[PDB]
């Protein structure tokens, strides 16, 4: 529909949560665990120091 | 190869697209719309 609005408003959205994701890195740097995903499989790579 | 360059400096490279909105919300308005291009270094090599 000519491009509405909503699709920007949620892009900027996107954006701005950029940020907490990155804090959000920034605590995997730190510290989560040796865990792993449940994506399709069990075991992925620890996060701890990606 | 370099219009590909300047393109993904306009994407993830800059705060993204509030710079390109400021652009507008700047131009609109104050009737101009003016951004600093300024190289800086960057690091973490071997540490």
């Amino acid at each position: 529909a000519a491009e509405q609005q909503i699709d920007l408003i949620a892009r900027m959205f996107a954006e701005t949560g950029v940020k907490r994701l990155f804090q959000l890195l920034h605590d995997h740097a730190i510290k989560y665990q040796n865990q792993e995903e449940v994506f399709q499989l069990r075991g992925k790579w620890v996060a701890v120091n990606p | 190869q370099e219009t590909e360059y300047v393109n993904y400096l306009f994407m993830r490279k800059n705060e993204g697209f509030k710079v390109m909105f400021d652009w507008f919300q700047d131009t609109l308005m104050m009737k101009t719309g003016v951004v600093k291009v300024y190289v800086e270094e960057v690091l973490k090599p071997t540490f």
